[PDB]
């Protein structure tokens, strides 16, 4: 049960 | 896609979805970009609300973009294809 901006961040710090 | 420090600058109608999102600067790095991104989807509540990596960007200024009607943010693809045609590499 992630967040839009938890899971997006990931992406966008990877 | 060009790597961390470089600067880009985006073309008009993706300039415009950043510029929803708070942007107040033409130029950017790729990462900047994508932070400006995901503040427009959060923004406008594109995401699934249950499931929260797929975006539903079908009848917004960024479907017309990515081309798609949704994408998940773990396959992200259709982003970066798009980002590769509305960014001019400077």
């Amino acid at each position: 049960q992630q967040t839009f901006x938890n899971l997006w961040r990931l992406e966008l710090q990877n | 896609l060009p790597g961390e420090g470089t600067q880009v600058h985006p073309r008009a109608p993706l300039l415009q979805i950043l510029k929803v999102a708070g942007a107040q600067e033409e130029v950017f790095t790729v990462k900047e970009v994508m932070h400006y991104l995901g503040q427009y989807i959060m923004m406008k509540q594109l995401y699934d609300k249950q499931r929260q990596h797929i975006v539903h960007c079908h009848d917004d200024p960024l479907g017309e973009l990515l081309e798609v009607g949704s994408f998940s943010v773990k396959n992200p693809s259709p982003l970066y294809e798009m980002l590769k045609r509305n960014l001019v590499i400077l």
